[PDB]
RNA sequence: CUAGUACCGUGAGGGAAAGCUGAAAAGCACCCCGGGAGGGGGGUGAAAAGAGCCUGAAGCCAGGCGGCGAUAGGAGGGUGCGGCCCGAAAGGGUUGACCCUCCCCGAAGGAAACACGGGCGACCGUGGAGUACGAGGGGAGGUGACCGGGGUUGCACCGUCCGU
RNA sequence: GUGAUCGGGUAGGCGGGCGUGCCGAUGGGGCGGAAGCCGGGCCGUGAGGUCCGGUGGACCCGUCGGUAUUGCGGAUCCUGCC
RNA sequence: CCCGAAAACAGGCGGCCACCGAGGGCCCGGGAAGAAGACCC
């Protein structure tokens, strides 16, 4: 139960992530990793965006929700690191993954969004 | 940091070292099947003069550094592991844990438990 | 089947594949070698028309591998030729065979072409013939083994 | 590539600034080769180039020692002499040379170079003698 | 043990290792250290003090 | 283990090799081809372990894959830089590989242009200047997936095997 | 801490370690797969150790102390196979 | 006078095809040629 975590999340919401970011590793953009992350961020270029639980230490995911918070786009908590790992087809665990340019998960980029905004209220 | 230093000292050594094998090991299916080191002892040996053009011998001077001498590239000191009465007993922030082979499935399913609890490292 | 040999051949599809053996014969590896890379990657009935030729001396095979004190033979390509007539019969039966196997196995027959041909050496059966000034030596027979996949095209 | 013409030349140093530029990298034309000097008296050049020709393997002269007796083939083989010709750098420096007796129409009509290092302007002494010469006696077309 | 066999030897200018063998086919070599069933070049003995 | 046996010598005498299916024979019913030994399908079995039977290594042979391959010279290797191929785990790595640029310190060492003058001259002296740089040790950033390792081979240099 | 006044070596002499089989003790593993075999990763100056995958189908290792038919490229070596 | 386009600047000319098919080999009857191959009609 780290700092940078704000609430506790359902099961099909993150799952759904997971499945939203390799639908998208299928065609479009998709950066890896707490700097690029960032970055796309900043530069706004950023649209969706997973992050994971067990994230230790937290001192590399913790200034992120203060990024996230004024972007104000849905981030989604995944609770393993392996599984982002597979999702975006690598064999190192991940933290963090931003997804840009969805094809064939438009559907369900608005649905998690929709979701996400629910529990947001 | 010191500790890195020579680590990286290491590595360069044991990148540039050779390996230190006998004679003719390439000529003979009996030395190519078991490639290990052997001194040569001849007469007129040429690896035993030391010429140039020859492969080398070892010697005391390609030994690593005494402080990071027999460590992991994690850095980590290894610790043989065939239990969890030896899985305790291991400080987690100088020591790793390696289980032995011979250990089956239903042991190394609890060994592997109690690891992540107590926060141990596990290299398999 | 039997089980007491297998092949060499890797990542054989029953269902579009047919096997056939010949064990424990009584001719030589070399020829057989020297036949097999020419049948090799051809269709069945070209190599039975091939076969046919051989055997009556109509068509040489050339050798490449074994060749000493061999004589050149007519046309272009030649170079040391042979006419091997025990190896040509026993390739035919087990060709015979094999085309047996498609068609019972369901696969048309005319469609057929030969992706693997392979001969491996046998057991040694030793003997002795008598010399001059005491001795005897070996006089001894290398026998053969011969193995032929054939897969059906579409 | 470069063209070069010797005329009124010296073969070694030509030659030793030649197989430096080929090592270097360069293509190189040698034009007029009959007319570059050798430096000496007659008798003593004749008789070298003599007992060069009648060198020969005594068991097969299809090997052998395959000296020459024209002019632009004795340019190219003292240019090689000074290359390493057991070797595969040697061997594409040395295909990257070409001689000629005279100027051909090719050729014609461009302009040359030449190597102040040689030349008969250094001598002091009336003692030369030409590559033609030298192949007329050993009995060479042009 | 290993010494139970009879032999003779070859000698020089066969071709041949000047070791010891027996007469009748197949001939094979006897009784000495390096051979296969030949007598072994120091064995353990009773003699010996344990105590 | 059907061994002082087979076998050798006129004879007195000499003298071998050779262990192991499976818990249970449940030791392959039946079909197609073949003169046949046999091959192919199907079946038993926890597993073919198929009697030519526990495990089943090397040398040897065939085929498939990868690399080289008909102008070329050394005992079949060493040092360095490359090209093609494999690369899951046990090695590192998205808590960021390789490469890139920026700064600070900096051993032993250490320029040049250029300005004045000396020498017939190659060049030297004073200044520039102990500057620019310099093995390595630290730090700040961008880029975003390979690196190390292995197989073979090209180039340049070096290299007349082993025991006595 | 000292070493400008240590760092080549045949015959030879001295010191420490790796590995193989059996005993007395001690501590462990194994049909959820032992030994052995194949190909690979890591540590080690090195002798060598250990892990991954596969094959295999019942036994094996560590530390302490003792013991030994205790380490091979050669003998115109022996046996078997090619 | 004899050999001689593998002369690594690995040639020159004329013509025929290619971008179904020009040419060639096997095969048949023979020798002026011949250890097999090649050569000639």
């Amino acid at each position: 139960k780290p700092s940078y975590v704000k609430f506790e999340v359902p099961q099909e919401l993150a799952e759904k992530a997971l499945e939203a970011v390799e639908i998208a590793r299928d065609t479009g953009r998709i950066r890896k990793g707490t700097n690029e992350t960032t970055k796309a961020v900043e530069r706004g270029q950023a649209k969706l965006v997973i992050i994971a639980e067990d994230v230790d230490p937290e001192e590399i995911v913790a200034h992120l929700p203060p990024l996230c918070e004024e972007k104000e786009i849905p981030y989604v908590y995944v609770p393993s690191k392996k599984e982002l790992g597979a999702a975006a087809g690598l064999e190192v665990p991940a933290a963090s993954v931003a997804i840009i340019e969805p094809g064939k998960a438009r559907e369900l980029v608005e649905d998690i969004a929709m979701k996400v905004k629910e529990l947001m209220k | 940091n010191e500790k890195a230093r020579l680590l990286r000292i290491r590595a360069k050594l044991k990148r540039k070292k050779p390996r230190f094998l006998r004679q003719e090991w390439w000529r003979y299916p009996k030395f190519k099947n078991d490639p290990k080191w052997r001194r040569p002892k001849g007469i007129d040996s040429k690896m035993r003069l030391k010429k140039k053009g020859k492969p080398r011998s070892p010697s005391i001077g390609w030994s690593s550094p005494k402080a990071v001498r027999g460590l992991h590239p994690s850095g980590y000191e290894e610790v043989l592991v065939h239990n969890v009465k030896e899985l305790e007993a291991i400080d987690p922030t100088r020591q790793a844990a390696r289980i032995a082979g011979t250990v089956g499935a239903r042991k190394r399913e609890m060994i592997l438990a109690r690891a992540k609890e107590l926060g141990v490292k596990v290299l398999n | 089947s039997r089980g007491r040999f297998s092949y060499s051949f890797q990542n054989f599809d029953p269902e579009r594949m047919a096997r056939a053996s010949g064990r424990d014969l009584r001719i030589s590896p070399k020829h057989s070698v020297e036949l097999l890379r020419e049948i090799r990657g051809m269709m069945l009935n070209d190599a039975l028309r091939y076969l046919d030729d051989v055997i009556a001396k109509k068509r040489p095979v050339p050798m490449k591998r074994f060749n000493d004190s061999q004589g050149h033979k007519p046309g272009k390509g030649f170079g040391p030729g042979r006419y091997p007539v025990k190896v040509a019969k026993a390739v035919k039966k087990i060709l015979l065979n094999a085309k047996n196997n498609a068609e019972q196995k369901g696969l048309d027959v005319d469609r057929l072409k030969i992706i693997h041909a392979a001969a491996h050496r046998g057991p040694v059966l030793r003997g002795y013939i008598p010399r001059a000034f005491g001795r005897a030596t070996p006089f001894n027979e290398q026998t053969t083994h011969i193995e032929i996949v054939v897969e059906e095209i579409r | 590539m470069r063209i070069i013409n010797a005329e009124g030349l010296i073969l070694g140093r030509l030659a030793s600034k030649v197989a430096k530029m080929l090592l270097e990298g360069e293509e190189v034309v040698i034009v007029n080769a009959e007319k570059a000097i050798i430096t000496g008296n007659r008798e003593d050049i004749f008789a070298k180039y003599k007992q060069r020709t009648e060198l020969r393997t005594r068991t097969n002269p299809r090997r052998g020692p395959f000296y020459p007796k024209r002019s632009d083939e004795i340019v190219r083989r003292t240019v090689r002499g000074m290359l390493p010709w057991k070797t595969d750098r040697g061997r594409k420096a040395f295909k990257r040379l070409k001689v000629y007796v005279g100027v051909p129409k090719e050729f014609e009509g461009k302009e040359f170079e030449t190597i102040s290092e040689a030349h008969m302007s250094r001598l002091a002494t009336p003692k030369y003698v030409t590559v033609g010469e030298v192949a007329k006696f050993l009995g060479g077309k042009f | 043990a290993g010494k139970r066999r009879v032999t003779e030897n070859i000698g020089k200018g066969h071709g041949m290792a000047r070791v010891e063998r027996i007469k009748t086919s197949p001939r094979f070599a006897a009784f000495v250290p390096f051979a296969v069933g030949g007598r072994r070049t120091h064995p353990p003995k009773v003699e010996k003090i344990i105590w």
